């Protein structure tokens, strides 16, 4: 996996145009967000439980039939799973915010995880949901801490949405 | 600490330590001097937020093991949560949160476990706590302290509180 | 993004334990019949299955009455009885006969603990008192499936970790109402003291394994900084079936030593296969396991280094796949990243297969997990938490068809995670013929598999190279393909006819019986055999006599039962379906859109409406008109490679001297 | 494709032999169930969409598969499931019909297994909709016939997995 | 780079990312303007370095395969020398060898011996070029200049 | 792997409702049936080499597939079938005392197909093999427990 | 193909709900947004011809790509580099229509290194060369619409390496 900084290092000398205008100002745009981009991760990682929680019972409100008998919820078995899958996505996407970069989603989150879905039946309209779920929460108490321009907090979520989602149109 | 933790890194892929690696160990040990501080500030003030996350906690939480009316429970309950404000001394000192799981995080819920104590009750406690420190600590003290506090908590936190599905009242005891 | 696909093998992951299902999976696990020990044990279990059903039944018909027990322990201030929600039956489903017709009108017509506070049922909310009340009644529902299931892991699996679900604040009632509950049951039977004891026992399994608080899950940490870290709560592993680990200890008698070293040779050989293939040195080498000389992982690394294991896993295999196997054989586990297979490669290039048993074998993995003395077992789905990266490859390398399969699994999945979508059919590349003269050859699944999906959606179009040919008047829009073995402006045209009789010598560019075969070449690939063409005679005569154009007769050519039987009735659907296109448009199909609307075809109206919506086409009339015999327009990326095989002219390789007196020092002496 | 007849003719043929004696044997077992399996065609082709119906009703309504984001949600991709349940039934008819499980071979299930990959279609929940069939066609037509029906329906879930 | 350990590190052990080691990261990221500013003065004079780094580099080791009278033998190893000081501006970018590694450090005594050229002359022209650009920059600047020139020879003795 | 306890049990708790008569009904077969499943399961254990004996005997022996050229030809290969046919007489009874055909399709059909046709195995002959399998086994532990054990021989022979 | 509107449609609709605020700021971004994608994509196609010519004369002419024994030498090898360079920009502009980057996975991207290394194209070369196109169309439309244009010139470069 690479980070924001690697990827535009090793582009700079594989595209051959080396270190021109546009990519010094991408740099300096990026490293603008650092500081937010760190300070996101450390709320993300302080509060973990808490959104996880609260996006796994708003889960459950929006889509009551994921708890009853024949559910994919149904038992604490299957509960556990859902906690803990969604304690996964939370944690890469807190990667990929740091990182500012979404290969880590790809190599360590998104390789193989359709394929495991289909094999235990885990369905993906519900995963998406919590992922926006988790998403909505984490902006949430962003804004509570005082965080002001936090769009990119939105790019991870959105984009693990985007590769996991099955295509409608 | 952080250092340890680089070593360790470095000695795992057989190598010496990267010019990263490096500039990361003299920017930890440019910080230690205000860790330092840090790490006195907290300790000169164990005591009396100690007490005063025990009266908070007291009024939270009043069925607890440390609220049973045994002079021994309390005091162990007091000495766990200065053991615990001690160990993120530790863990400023230190420069990450190594000596925190190594002393107290590993096997925590085990321990509570075989003793007898309620983790959500622990939780809430460290709640008390984490709020008496950001009370008395400095602004930006407590953003530098309270994240080891939080990091604690993580460990504690799940199965646990919030609750969504009621009505919202706290009253139904009866 | 991540476009590769490793499949989805179907799994059934354990959900409890029952009695037969625990003795037959150990007795699986250990590849042997059952002991007389387990064969007790299950008939045991046979003959007292009347008491439990009886038992069951009778918790059964009082559940409303323990239930209610349960509940009027804890609430006050209301019925709790009024929330509890009956399961309701789906009744009138499509297709059950409920409604004739179309007319759906007619169808109708124990002391309390200290300082214990009861729940006011009011005050705690709908919501609230419909969760407590089916919980307790799942609670019994739960302890009656138990009961029948000889084992308390249904219980014990869904509510260790459940205080806590269940909110802290009343887990203490939870309790008083399970007790409440288990009293009542007790009240049924009074009788038996056998049924009491069942009963008694599986209540107080579930509130000691309810009263746990916060069970850890069980950490998986990377082995590398290229390998993720996972967790898995216990109760997935305690559901999960059980391995057999068997641990050596020089103290034990001789029978269970020979059961290890048989449970060493099972994981290391997939099989024992020493007493087949003769391995007689093994008898010293369980010598030196026996007398205590060496442990249980130096004895896996003289078997990963003997002559039997190079032999059975690397003579049949590539570097790749002998590299995928041995992780297996010697961990338990595929590998995880493409930088562990790279790791794993140089070493093998650098030593060979003694080297690769020596890295797997002394790493810090093997250690952590099987120590000096445990033997090697698989690890997998229900053992430990496991990745997404290598789902389906390492559920495939843990069956037993793992050795079968020679192309590598895990780099080739590996390597294409970080590509785009790949050059194949949308439908996998065993959707991709043979791009021959004739025949349609297409990779066989079950024979020498190695299928590679991938996630082509909807409106994917393909990449194809364009040969050059036809007429030059149907040019210079894509004159700029060319292709090896391409006849380029030799196309089949027949202009159409227009009281005397003919000439004796009109000539043609090509003769009649020339123009036919070269018709019936290109639509079948080849000349037919001498009689095949008699069906069609009459379908010649009118398309030399002008009745018919060249559009015509290669629609009946296409729909005659040589061509259905050459390539229709022996074939998959779907590569029917491309093959057919590809002979009769000159092209590959585009993607999913062309292929869905024939195979729609195909399933509602059949293979005819099928070969009359290719010829019917605007392409085809675009490409061929009707006086043109199709030609081969487009190829695909490995047939334009396949008929490329010489690079000499290529490999031309890479004067006077720009320095005076080169590779000498300044101011020498 | 190849049915029973044609199965053992092919086994004397590859030996350069007349049919041996077993082989009459299993050639008139065949001949004598041809009446029962015409039966059996005959109820399967007059209810084939009742069949899917009941199917469909049975293993897939009322699931995650059908519900948004699931794989048998939006309406093409609910009648590409119907299709496919039909091209099923359809193919277990003409095995029955043949006594020999070659046709469902040769036309359904190479390629299905990596088309459905690639496609990301749930092959666990087709193999429990196949099953459901079975259930649904043996309970329509009975249990000798029912049965004679479901190998051919194991036979197509075996080549799914 | 740094950020990408910490998160490899905070993965294996199946945790969020500490306090610490967002520290460090945000420390990083502190330093990324002025590494930025470095590696533009790395880049904007690469050809004058090159130039005397090439020309001490044929004085000391004049019986190298580029100063033999090939003229491609002498444009490939001036495009080489290019190439090593535009990689290590980049790495310079990121603020730790890892780019600079992955590129043309692992694997760079396998490459050149199947090249035929000596490993030990790239070792003395990286030398030269090393000296050339801390002729050029200031101490500090030098500090985090030259601990990659440093790696790029550790990788380059045989 | 899954039993005819689990089925039931499973089939129960998807509607969220407890044993009904139905499956109390199936469930008291099953264990009824049990007595006889362990006894034809003891008989089984011991004689399986027997079994395997005469039912390549019966169907393979003296073939063509014996001769040179043929798949059972040279030791190693006589030892493979011999090997297969032991794993299907012992899966067999695991899924007769298990009362389900969850551990066949678990570890037997899945890959069988595939492996047999990367190896070149006949199938045809398998087929045949099973069936003299069930045959023997039928005749060697009577009727109604030959029945019951063939009915997991045929889910074999039909996954093939 | 999806575009901007169309992938917030197909997010929304995998969890079976209507748009949420922020996917409407999106789609309240993109619909601002249109009235400079028109623009840019008027001003690309007005320049299509002169853009490759520029693109070509930067990046490949002069070179030992076009000499004898180089992938563009011969007529038919430069007018099919040419070309591809009209392909890549013209799809690059239908990307910046469409505000999504769908139509390069769907159409450009998918195969095209296997196809690229059957024919012996050269990579790195087309990477420079795509480099340069996003050069050439960011001196001619500015560079906030040249940024927007390079956003997909770079998912194309990044596709190809
Ligand atoms: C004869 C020397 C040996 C032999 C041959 C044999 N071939 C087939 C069938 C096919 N042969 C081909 C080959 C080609 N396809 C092409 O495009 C070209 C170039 C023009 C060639 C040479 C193909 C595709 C087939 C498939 C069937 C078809 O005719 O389309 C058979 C029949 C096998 C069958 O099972 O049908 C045979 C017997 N076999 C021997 O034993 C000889 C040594
Ligand atoms: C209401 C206007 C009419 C009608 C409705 C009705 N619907 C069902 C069940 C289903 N409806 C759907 C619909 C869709 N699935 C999709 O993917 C889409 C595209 C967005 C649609 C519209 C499905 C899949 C079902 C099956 C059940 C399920 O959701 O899994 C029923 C059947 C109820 C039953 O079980 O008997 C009915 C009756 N009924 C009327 O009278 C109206 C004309
Ligand atoms: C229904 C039981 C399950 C289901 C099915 C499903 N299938 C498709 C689409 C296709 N399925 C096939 C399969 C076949 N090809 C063949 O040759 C044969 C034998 C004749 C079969 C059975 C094919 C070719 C397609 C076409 C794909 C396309 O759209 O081009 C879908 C639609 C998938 C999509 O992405 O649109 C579905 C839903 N899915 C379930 O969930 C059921 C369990
Ligand atoms: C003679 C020295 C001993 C003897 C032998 C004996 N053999 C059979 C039958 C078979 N023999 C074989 C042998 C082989 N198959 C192979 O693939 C190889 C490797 C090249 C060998 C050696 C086989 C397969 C059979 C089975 C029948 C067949 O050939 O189709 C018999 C008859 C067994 C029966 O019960 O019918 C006998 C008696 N017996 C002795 O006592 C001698 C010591
Ligand atoms: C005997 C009835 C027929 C026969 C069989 C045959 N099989 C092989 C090889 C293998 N058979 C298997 C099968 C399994 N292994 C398992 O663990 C299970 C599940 C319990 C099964 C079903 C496997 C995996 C192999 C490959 C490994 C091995 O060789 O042992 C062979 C040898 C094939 C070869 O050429 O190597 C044979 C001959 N063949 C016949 O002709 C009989 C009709
Ligand atoms: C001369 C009669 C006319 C003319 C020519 C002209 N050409 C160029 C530049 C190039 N010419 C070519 C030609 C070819 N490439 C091939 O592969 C073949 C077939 C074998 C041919 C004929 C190429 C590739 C170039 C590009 C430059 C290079 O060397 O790579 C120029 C220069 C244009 C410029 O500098 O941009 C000119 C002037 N000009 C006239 O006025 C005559 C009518
Ligand atoms: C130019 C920048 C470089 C170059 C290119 C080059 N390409 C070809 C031939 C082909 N290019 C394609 C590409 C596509 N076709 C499509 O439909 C799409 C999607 C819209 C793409 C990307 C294809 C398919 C071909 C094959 C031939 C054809 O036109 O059908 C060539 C000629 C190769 C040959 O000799 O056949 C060349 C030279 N080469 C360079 O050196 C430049 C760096
Ligand atoms: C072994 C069978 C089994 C049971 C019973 C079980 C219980 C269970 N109870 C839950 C919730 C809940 N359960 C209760 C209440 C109570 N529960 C009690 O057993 C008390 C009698 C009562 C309090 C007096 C409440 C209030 C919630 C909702 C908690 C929330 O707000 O999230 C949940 C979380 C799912 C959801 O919120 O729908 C589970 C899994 N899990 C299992 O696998
Ligand atoms: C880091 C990338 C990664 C992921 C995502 C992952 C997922 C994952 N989820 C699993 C289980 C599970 N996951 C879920 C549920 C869900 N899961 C969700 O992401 C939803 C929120 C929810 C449904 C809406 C359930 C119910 C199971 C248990 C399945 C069973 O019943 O066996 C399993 C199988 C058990 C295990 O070995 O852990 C895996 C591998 N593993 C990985 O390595």
């Amino acid at each position: 996996m690479q980070d924001k900084l690697t990827s535009v290092a090793k582009n700079c000398d594989l595209t051959g145009s080396s270190l021109n205008r546009e990519v010094v100002e991408t740099l300096k745009e990026f490293l603008a967000d650092g500081e937010k981009r760190v300070q996101v991760a450390g709320v993300i990682g302080s509060n973990a439980a808490e959104i996880v929680k609260t996006a796994v019972s708003l889960l459950f409100q929006e889509y009551p039939e994921l708890v009853s008998p024949g559910g994919n919820a149904y038992t604490t078995r299957r509960y556990n799973m859902y906690v803990r899958d969604m304690n996964y996505f939370l944690r890469y996407c807190s990667y990929a915010i740091v990182a500012g970069d979404a290969s880590v989603l790809d190599e360590r989150l998104l390789a193989g995880l359709r394929d495991t879905f289909n094999s235990l039946g885990i369905p993906l309209g519900p995963t998406a949901r919590s992922i926006q779920l988790m998403k909505n929460i984490v902006k949430e108490k962003l804004v509570t801490a005082g965080m002001t321009n936090i769009t990119f907090v939105d790019e991870p979520f959105d984009y693990v949405v985007r590769e996991i989602s099955e295509t409608e149109i | 600490s952080i250092v340890k933790q680089m070593i360790l890194n470095a000695d795992e892929e057989v190598r010496y330590l990267t010019p990263g690696e490096i500039h990361a160990l003299q920017n930890f040990y440019r910080s230690g001097t205000e860790r330092i501080r840090l790490a006195k500030v907290l300790a000169q003030n164990e005591k009396k937020i100690v007490e005063r996350a025990t009266q908070k906690f007291w009024k939270i939480c009043p069925r607890t093991p440390s609220n049973s009316g045994n002079a021994r429970k309390t005091e162990a309950a007091m000495r766990d949560i200065g053991w615990y404000i001690r160990l993120v001394s530790y863990c400023l000192l230190a420069g990450n949160e190594k000596p925190l799981e190594e002393i107290g995080l590993i096997g925590m819920k085990e321990l509570y476990n075989s003793v007898g104590i309620p983790l959500e009750n622990v939780r809430q406690y460290m709640l008390c706590v984490k709020a008496e420190v950001s009370a008395m600590l400095t602004p930006e003290d407590a953003a530098e302290v309270i994240p080891y506090f939080d990091l604690i908590l993580q460990v504690i936190s799940s199965p646990g509180a919030p609750y969504f599905q009621n009505n919202g009242r706290t009253d139904w005891q009866r | 993004s991540v476009k590769a696909s490793g499949g989805s093998p179907v799994t059934q992951p354990q959900r409890y334990h029952t009695v037969p299902v625990a003795v037959i999976s150990h007795a699986v696990q250990q590849d042997r019949c059952l002991k007389n020990t387990e064969l007790q044990e299950l008939a045991d279990f046979f003959s007292s299955g009347v008491k439990l059903l009886e038992i069951a039944n009778t918790l059964t018909q009082h559940a409303d009455e323990i239930v209610l027990a349960g509940a009027n322990r804890i609430f006050v201030g209301g019925s709790p009885m009024a929330y509890l929600e009956k399961p309701k039956e789906k009744i009138g489903l499509p297709g059950s006969g409920y409604y004739v017709g179309e007319d759906f009108l007619t169808a109708a017509r124990d002391p309390l603990p200290g300082g214990f506070r009861f729940i006011n049922v009011s005050r705690y909310g709908a919501v609230r008192m419909k969760r407590s009340m089916r919980d307790l009644a799942w609670f019994l529902r739960y302890i009656t499936y138990a009961i029948v299931a000889g084992d308390g892991s249904i219980l014990s699996a869904n509510v260790r970790g459940l205080r806590g679900v269940i909110p802290e604040d009343v887990t203490e009632a939870t309790i008083v109402a399970l007790r409440a509950m288990r009293r009542q049951s007790l009240d049924y039977f009074l009788e038996d003291a056998e049924a009491t004891q069942l009963v008694k026992g599986y209540f107080d399994l579930l509130i000691a394994e309810y009263l746990t608080d916060k069970p850890s899950n069980q950490v998986r940490i990377g082995v590398s900084n290229d390998q993720q870290g996972l967790q898995l709560p216990q109760s997935y592993s305690m559901s999960a079936e059980v391995r057999p680990k068997f641990v050596f200890k020089q103290a034990a008698t001789l029978t269970q030593k020979q059961e290890a070293i048989a449970a060493i040779y099972r994981h290391v050989f997939e099989r024992d296969v020493t007493d087949t293939y003769g391995f007689t040195q093994k008898a010293e080498l369980e010598s030196q396991l026996i007398g205590g000389n060496i442990s249980v992982k130096e004895f896996v690394r003289r078997l990963g280094k003997s002559r039997l294991y190079r032999r059975l896993f690397y003579e049949p295999f590539t570097i790749s796949r002998a590299i995928e196997l041995a992780a297996r054989h010697f961990l338990g586990r595929g590998l995880s990243s493409r930088e562990e297979f790279q790791t794993y490669f140089d070493v093998m290039t650098k030593g060979g297969l003694p080297a690769l048993v020596d890295a797997f074998v002394d790493s810090a993995e093997y250690s952590d997990y099987f120590g000096e003395e445990t033997v090697p077992y698989l690890r997998g789905l229900g053992q430990e938490a496991q990745e997404c990266r290598n789902w389906g490859p390492q559920l495939d390398l843990f069956k037993y068809s793992a050795p079968v399969r020679k192309v590598p699994q895990f780099i080739t999945l590996f390597g294409s995670y970080q590509k785009p979508l790949p050059e194949q059919h949308p439908y996998g590349c065993g959707n991709d013929p043979l791009e021959i003269q004739f025949g349609a050859i297409f990779p066989q699944e079950t024979r020498n598999p190695h299928p590679q999906p991938a996630f082509f959606n909807k409106d994917t179009r393909r990449i194809l190279i364009g040969s050059g040919a036809g007429s030059p008047d149907k040019l210079n829009g894509n004159a700029l393909g060319k292709v090896p073995g391409s006849l380029g402006t030799r196309v089949l045209k027949l202009e159409p006819l227009h009281g005397h009789q003919s000439p004796s010598v009109n000539l043609l560019h090509h003769s009649s019986p020339a123009f036919i075969e070269g018709a019936y070449r290109q639509v079948f690939g080849r000349s037919l055999y001498e009689g095949q063409r008699q069906p069609l005679s009459s379908t010649e005569s009118k398309l030399l006599g002008g009745e018919i154009s060249v559009r015509e007769f290669v629609r009946q050519l296409a729909k005659s039962k040589v061509f259905r039987s050459l390539y229709w009735d022996s074939l998959y659907v779907t590569k029917a379906i491309e093959y057919i296109h590809r002979r009769l448009m000159g092209r590959p199909t585009y993607g999913r859109q062309e292929m869905n609307r024939y195979y729609d075809i195909c399933a509602t109206r059949g293979f005819y409406a099928l070969i009359d919506a290719i010829i019917d086409s605007p392409e085809y009339l675009e490409c061929f008109g009707e006086n043109t015999v199709p030609y081969e327009r487009y190829v695909t990326a490995r047939g334009y490679l396949m008929r490329s095989p010489r690079h000499e002219n290529q490999l031309r390789r890479e004067t006077v001297p720009d320095k005076y007196n080169p590779r000498k020092a300044n101011w020498a002496a | 494709m190849q049915d029973a007849i044609t199965a053992l003719i092919n086994s004397s043929d590859v030996q350069g032999r007349y049919l041996d004696p077993s082989s009459l044997d299993k050639l008139q077992n065949y001949f004598q169930s041809g009446d029962m399996r015409a039966k059996t065609a005959i109820a399967v082709s007059a209810n084939a969409k009742n069949i899917v119906t009941k199917t469909v009703a049975k293993s897939l309504l009322y699931t995650d598969i059908t519900a948004p984001g699931g794989n048998m949600y939006t309406c093409r991709r609910y009648a590409a499931c119907v299709r496919d349940l039909d091209y099923f039934l359809r193919y277990a008819t003409y095995a029955m019909l043949a006594g020999d499980t070659s046709i469902l071979d040769e036309r359904i299930l190479n390629g299905l297994r990596e088309t459905y990959n690639s496609l990301g279609v749930p092959i666990g929940a087709t193999i429990r909709s196949v099953q459901a069939m079975k259930e649904v066609v043996t309970s329509l037509v009975g249990a000798d016939a029912g049965r004679e029906m479901g190998v051919y329906f194991d036979h197509i879930a075996a080549g799914l997995s | 780079s740094i950020i990408t350990k910490a998160i490899a590190s905070a993965d294996r052990e199946a945790r969020y990312l500490s306090p610490g080691e967002l520290r460090t990261i945000r420390d990083f990221y502190n330093g990324g303007e002025n590494r930025l500013r470095i590696a533009t003065t790395l880049i904007e004079n690469r050809k004058e370095i090159v130039e005397r780094g090439s020309l001490k580099f044929w004085e000391c080791c004049p019986d190298t395969p580029s100063n033999s009278g090939n003229r491609t033998y002498r444009a490939s190893c001036l495009r080489d020398q290019d190439w090593y000081i535009r990689l290590i501006a980049y790495t310079v970018i990121v603020g730790d060898v890892e780019p600079l590694k992955d590129i043309g450090i692992v694997g760079v005594k396998e490459m050149y011996e199947s090249l035929e050229i000596p490993l030990r002359n790239w070792v003395e022209c990286i030398r030269c070029l090393k000296e050339v650009t801390l002729d050029l920059l200031s101490r500090e600047d030098a500090a985090e200049v030259t601990p990659y020139f440093d790696c790029l020879i550790q990788g380059m003795i045989p």
